[PDB]
């Protein structure tokens, strides 16, 4: 028997939040204003 | 259309633009509705001594 043993990670797992999926909910494009509450006038 | 579409609101489809005029500031209508109110009492307080 010739085996091999790996030391890291596979790049394949992650954490996820408890009833969030990625494309069950279909939704359109957004655009905002946020202002006066950061750390001057964002849009994103 | 512009690109727009900042927040809107609907539940079985979505970009949906509402209808009739928006308004954000029409809070000065009571205000000039009490005036013309008043402008409406003291007009027809006039008539009725001239008769």
């Amino acid at each position: 028997p010739v085996f091999e043993i790996d030391v890291g990670c596979d790049s394949s797992k992650y954490i996820m939040v408890r009833g969030f999926n990625k494309s069950r909910c279909q939704r359109r494009d957004f655009s905002y204003v946020i202002d006066k509450e950061l750390l001057d006038n964002l849009k994103v | 259309i512009k690109e727009g579409l900042a927040a809107s609101d609907d539940e079985g489809q979505f970009i949906d633009a509402i209808a009739g005029t928006c308004d954000s500031d029409c809070l000065k209508l009571p205000l000039f509705f009490a005036f013309y109110f008043s402008a409406t009492v003291f007009s027809n307080m006039c008539s009725i001594p001239v008769i």
